[PDB]
């Protein structure tokens, strides 16, 4: 086991949530554009 | 097994103010790059990047009353058949043996510094 | 997702809520025991 | 899809009404560790059945229904047994779940209170249902429906539509023999009749009630193949329909060969009856060997229609029944030939989808169901469907002998249809055919070899005929700065129109300048210089990023809902680039990736716009060398603060440019220099994209706001500074009051912002570790006349 | 840093990822409802 692994997991979780939020933002933009 | 002493000498050269501090002042990025920089400098320059991946850094518990030279420890990734060799019980045994070796290594390094 | 067959199994169970979302999960290539453990984890409440 | 599980996790937590604990936030990761592209959810069904029967309250109905369900052969059934027994064992989960389900039923009740088969008709109905599910599913494909005279003109399949009580005993045996010769021909006898049944049921055979009981029983014992042939003729008829499948029509034709042999053996039996030499024992002595041959195929066909098996699911059932008839070589070798014959259409379809890559499924029976999509949409939508739902995979139409490598097969097929959409498809260099076998390592080895050769062809075509590395090279010189001459040309020219407000300037002027700079520069080396363009971001790279980063925390609707019409957009604010890459060629350029490369270029353009503004303001105060070294005191202080912020600009630029740009670029160049396939390329591209998502420090909302405020303050300072320098040039309100030794006020504001900047680079970067802190907060105090104040600010925190 | 900071951040990150998954599921459901 390692504690630096928990550190890297945080970076990976941040990048994953960043991609998720980028998808959410683009999706919300598309939703607002198409529905209005 | 606390073998090649060059890494320990690297830790003495660098971690003197970090390991000297209590466990409450743990720093990770510097610790991560400390060994990486000293792998190419010490005799561990021949260590395979795969070996450096099998190796890692870890922590045991929380106790601020101990200087990091006594408190700080490492980690290692045991994977595949290597995981089947360093069993979790065997991993515990290896870690405890490394703990005793580092307890004496820290005492020896402190004696050299004294 | 063979809702007819799911309800048929539920009726033939004769046990103690449809929970077909778990049937979807089991048909989502979920382990028949990894969710079994979560069944008690959530049953604890 | 991937979040349908997260939705199901939340739904299950709500249904169970589980408040205490952490919920499924961990149990979802348990299912995330219990997900696979293949299915092996088969348990030791005997053991599971024993456990279930032990826990059963009314086991008779449970056993009957279990037998019926295994006859239905539904999916996820056995893994449900592997969950059922695991829950009957989890008595704690069992008690807490019986209580939870009783409570859910009680809550639903409270909410509510407050608020005989016709085999021919069944065949016709099933034929109509199959025709409907073939026509509607085709949805634009001709249905080769057979003439309705097939459903009409009965007996086209060919099945069945003198006192004997006083007959002599030996004469009774011989007469029953003759009548049986008529009966086993699908025809009436003289003492034993047949009757049609209701549904898929056997021909209810009557018999002379006056017949001798020992002979009648011997006939009843030999009758068993009677229904096996009546139904076998029905099975050879019904599944011949193209709506029953063309492959299942081959399946019925295969059975035709053996039913013909069963007829031939009945004909040769006629030879012995025409010799007047028939003995009932010799019949049974011969009927015994063949009734088994009829029965095995009768049961396999009965199940093949009872499960309505079709596509690869039918092949799965066939391989199953093969291993189930393992133990009788009189059936195992026959099913070995049956499966061999059936594989032909299946292996041809797979090889058509694999060995040729061109999936062709008139009945849509193949696993790989190419979901049609328009490639035009992906060229503009950040969402992509071509590379994801262009070749969808139908899980049900899949044989089990390739489920383990069905994923690799799907990858090869997707790359094969990919080379077809690229218009460079060729037959595989090796085109060995697939043969049905109980062994599957042959098929899997062929699959592996095909995947290797398919990578060797498709990846080579990708890095060749598309040569996207050159497109990346231009995606660096353009769209990533790195073209020094081009950037200088843009600064010298586009400063004119970016000065005009976002509406003030004309995009005809902008595109004209975009063309003219290249026409008046020395950067013709771009062979794809046309694949660059100019776009008007209808938001600020910061305002949009602000609403995006502040998502679901405190600005999901507080600032994500903000509209830019109420605000004024800077002429440089809308500035952005556009690119064009073909759907077959350079399809890697997606609207989401273009959005990322444009957001990076947006920050780069805001940065270079500030850099040029500061450099110009410095050149604007060029009189200080000849001007008084003391009288320009209101200018000497600004000269010092101009480098005070020039260093901050140069540092914030070079840090990202050398530690955010070089790492992503060179690491992506290495990953692509060793890329294997399309997924490998997507990963090496994400090395430059997802990693660049934080290489430029683009994921901290507080830090983004702080840096934006600093940039805004420095822009305002250089604005009133330009106003003052222009008043000084001309002499050589709010703007007239923007020179009150305003260097002090600007220092108070910008320095307060920089104080919070250093505070963030210390605290937030300390909590994030990383080298970004040592590269910026530590970069912020190069000498002691920039760190002493930061050290005191750190203490004052 | 400290050992518990990483665990607390990981727990929060997992909760945030589950929330992001639910929100993306709602967004995708809205996309399916409107565009299809």
């Amino acid at each position: 086991r390692n504690m630096k692994d928990f550190e890297n997991q945080i970076t990976e979780l941040k990048k994953e949530n960043f991609n998720l939020k980028l998808r959410i933002y683009f999706l919300e933009e598309r939703m607002q554009q198409e529905f209005h | 097994l606390l073998g090649q002493g060059d890494f320990i000498r690297h830790l003495m050269d660098l971690l003197k103010p970090e390991l000297v501090r209590p466990a409450t002042t743990l720093y990770q990025h510097n610790l991560t790059g400390i060994l990486e920089t000293a792998v190419r400098a010490t005799n561990a320059q021949f260590d395979s990047p795969e070996i450096l991946k099998r190796l890692d850094v870890r922590l045991l518990e929380v106790s601020p009353g101990d200087t990091g030279w006594d408190v700080f420890s490492l980690d290692y990734h045991v994977d595949g058949p290597i995981a089947t060799v360093f069993t979790r019980e065997c991993m515990s045994h290896y870690l405890r043996a490394f703990n005793f070796l580092w307890r004496a290594k820290r005492v020896e390094y402190i004696l050299t510094d004294i | 997702a063979e809702e007819t067959e799911l309800f048929e199994l539920a009726q033939a169970a004769g046990g103690a809520e449809v929970f077909k979302i778990l049937v979807d999960l089991l048909k989502l290539n979920v382990a028949p025991l990894a969710v079994f453990q979560m069944l008690k984890s959530m049953c604890a409440g | 899809s991937e979040f349908r599980i997260h939705h199901d996790v939340n739904e299950l937590l709500s249904l169970l009404r589980v408040h205490g604990g952490d919920g499924a936030e961990v149990y979802i990761d348990l299912l995330q560790k219990n997900r696979t592209p293949y299915v092996t959810t088969t348990v030791s069904a005997h053991s599971a059945k024993v456990k279930i029967a032990e826990f059963s309250r009314t086991p008779e109905d449970f056993l009957k229904k279990y037998d019926e369900l295994k006859s239905k052969n539904t999916r996820n059934l056995d893994p449900l047994v592997y969950l059922l027994s695991k829950l009957m064992e989890d008595r704690e989960t069992l008690q807490y779940l019986q209580q939870n389900a009783k409570e859910r039923a009680e809550l639903a009740a409270s909410a509510a209170a407050s608020s005989g088969p016709t085999w021919q008709q069944s065949l016709e109905l099933t034929r109509k249902m199959l025709r409907d599910k073939q026509s509607k599913k085709n949805s634009g494909q001709r249905l080769p429906v057979l003439p309705a005279w097939v459903y009409e003109r009965p007996a086209l399949l060919g099945d069945f539509l003198v006192p004997i009580g006083s007959l002599p005993l030996a004469s009774q045996e011989a007469a029953v023999v003759e009548d049986l010769l008529y009966v086993l021909v699908g025809v009436d006898g003289r003492y034993i009749s047949a009757q049609p049944l209701t549904g898929r049921q056997g021909r209810t055979f009557l018999v002379d009630p006056n017949l001798d009981l020992s002979i009648r029983e011997l006939v009843s014992r030999i009758l068993p193949v009677a229904a096996s042939y009546s139904t076998v003729t029905r099975f050879i008829e019904e599944k011949s329909s193209f709506e029953y499948g063309q492959v299942n029509h081959a399946l019925a034709a295969a059975m035709r060969t053996l039913v013909k042999e069963y007829l031939v053996l009945v004909t040769q039996l006629e030879q012995l009856q025409r010799q007047g030499l028939l003995s009932l024992q010799k019949l049974w002595f011969y009927i015994q060997p063949a009734m088994r041959s009829l029965d095995i195929l009768a049961s396999l066909a009965t199940s093949v229609d009872k499960g309505e098996c079709i596509g690869g699911a039918t092949l799965s059932l066939l391989h199953d029944r093969s291993f189930s008839y393992t133990g009788d070589s009189q059936a195992q070798e026959l099913c070995l030939h049956l499966t061999k014959a059936a594989s032909t259409p299946y292996f041809e379809i797979l090889e058509k989808w694999i060995y040729r890559g061109i999936i062709d499924d008139p009945y849509s029976e193949f696993m790989v169901e190419e979901h049609e999509l328009r490639k035009e949409k992906i060229q503009e939508d950040y969402n992509d469907k071509y590379w994801d739902q262009r070749y969808t995979v139908v899980q049900r139409q899949i044989p089990s002998f390739l489920q383990k490598m069905a994923g690799k097969v799907l990858s090869t097929g997707k790359y094969l249809n990919v080379v077809r959409e690229c218009g460079h498809d060729v037959t595989c260099p090796v085109a060995k055919e697939v043969v049905y076998t109980l062994k599957e390592r042959a098929y899997v080895e062929q699959i592996e070899k095909a995947f290797s050769y398919a990578s060797k062809v498709l990846l080579d075509f990708l890095m060749g005929e598309k040569e996207l590395l050159a497109h990346l090279r231009s995606i660096k010189r353009y769209f990533l700065m790195d073209q020094g001459d081009f950037f200088v040309h843009f600064m010298d020219l586009t400063e004119e129109e970016l000065k005009k407000p976002v509406d003030d300037i004309t995009p005809t002027r902008l595109e004209a300048l975009l063309e003219l700079a290249l026409r008046m520069s020395t950067a013709n080396t771009d062979p794809f210089k046309d694949d660059l363009k100019i776009d008007l971001m209808p938001h600020d790279l910061i305002t949009q990023l602000l609403r995006v980063l502040a998502i679901e925390t405190q600005q999901e609707k507080a600032m994500v809902h903000a509209d830019p019409t109420e605000l004024t957009l800077s002429g440089l604010e809308a500035f952005s680039f556009d690119y064009v890459v073909t759907w077959p060629l350079s399809l890697i350029i997606n609207r989401k990736a273009l959005t990322r490369y444009q957001m990076l270029f947006r920050h780069m353009f805001y940065c270079k716009h500030v850099e040029r503004q500061l450099c110009s303001v410095w050149i604007s105060n060029k009189a200080a060398k000849r001007f008084s070294l003391h009288s320009a005191k209101w200018f000497a202080g600004a000269f010092t603060l101009r480098q005070r912020m020039l260093n901050f600009v140069q540092n914030i630029q070079s840090y990202m440019m050398f530690e955010v740009m070089e790492p992503t670029w060179h690491v992506l160049e290495q990953n692509l220099r060793s890329a294997s396939n399309i997924d490998d390329v997507l990963g090496h591209h994400a090395s430059f994209l997802d990693n660049c998502l934080k290489d430029c420090m683009l994921t901290n909302p507080e830090l983004l706001r702080v840096f934006s405020k600093l940039m805004s303050v420095c822009v305002m300072f250089t604005n009133c500074l330009q106003r003052f320098t222009q008043s000084m040039k001309l002499d050589s309100p709010q703007l007239a009051s923007s020179f009150e030794a305003t260097i002090t006020k600007f220092d108070k504001n910008f320095s307060a912002h920089l104080l919070d900047l250093l505070a963030r680079l210390s605290i937030y970067s300390t909590s994030d570790c990383e080298h970004g802190m040592a590269s910026v907060i530590s970069r912020l105090d190069f000498n002691g006349f920039y760190t002493e104040r930061l050290e005191r600010l750190s203490a004052e925190r």
